[PDB]
């Protein structure tokens, strides 16, 4: 999971 | 907005979209190129090419469950292009690259016709 | 083998499905949450949900052009999972998390689960 | 594209  | 991204998610999904395709589970096309038939999803054949895409969404074309292609249409660059289009994988082979750009080019899928005009002009 | 890959395809395919869902485009059933009511596509569900992967493989029910979700269902928590599904982002927040991790544990969801244990582990 |  990241930060788009 | 504040979403959270999972990286993987649009690669497991079509490797399962994929897996439902070699089962011919919920299938809902064939496609004929000549004396080959292909099963396919619908929505995965409108989300990879502007031609199907055209087709699907006419009104009357949308409820068919067969659809011929041009007779000019060579199976082997079909098949190679379905794949892609269920794997992101292009079978492109110097006996095959003149054929799958002709179908890449029919079916609409720019990228396809993109890479195979630069391996040909690197062949030249 | 000697395949070449196309790095954006999955998530362009993707981006595109989520277009045919936004335009109502070739859903074939219907999902009713309590007095709400999502519209989806078999294909879409089933690649991302263990639970969907099951009901439309069923002989009968993958017949159906409406399914009932079990009433504890929250109509938010699913909304929130079927835009990930068809986007890869996941809207979650403060307020929605535990609804987010119940539907996705009921959906079967593995990694949704996972970042919402991941998350509530961190606020104790 | 790449060479996967
Ligand atoms: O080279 C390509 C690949 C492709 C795919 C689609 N498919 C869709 N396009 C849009 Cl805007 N919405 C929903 C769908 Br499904 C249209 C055109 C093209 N040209
Ligand atoms: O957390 C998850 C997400 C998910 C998706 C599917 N879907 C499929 N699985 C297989 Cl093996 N083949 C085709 C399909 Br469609 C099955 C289980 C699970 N569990
Ligand atoms: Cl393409
Ligand atoms: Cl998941």
């Amino acid at each position: 999971w990241v930060i788009p | 907005d504040s979403c959270i991204q999972f990286t993987r998610h649009a690669s497991d999904v079509l490797l399962n979209l994929n897996r439902l395709r070699s089962r011919d589970i919920l299938t809902d096309v064939v496609i004929v190129v000549s004396r080959e038939q292909f099963r396919a999803h619908k929505t995965v054949l409108m989300a990879c090419s502007g031609l199907f895409y055209s087709i699907f969404t006419d009104q009357l074309k949308c409820n068919l469950s067969v659809i011929n292609l041009d007779p000019e249409i060579n199976p082997e660059g079909f098949c190679i292009l379905l794949d892609f289009m269920y794997t992101s994988r292009l079978n492109l082979r110097e006996g095959n690259i003149m054929a799958v750009m002709a179908t890449a080019m029919y079916l609409q899928m720019e990228h396809v016709v993109d890479t195979c005009r630069k391996f040909i002009k690197a062949s030249e």
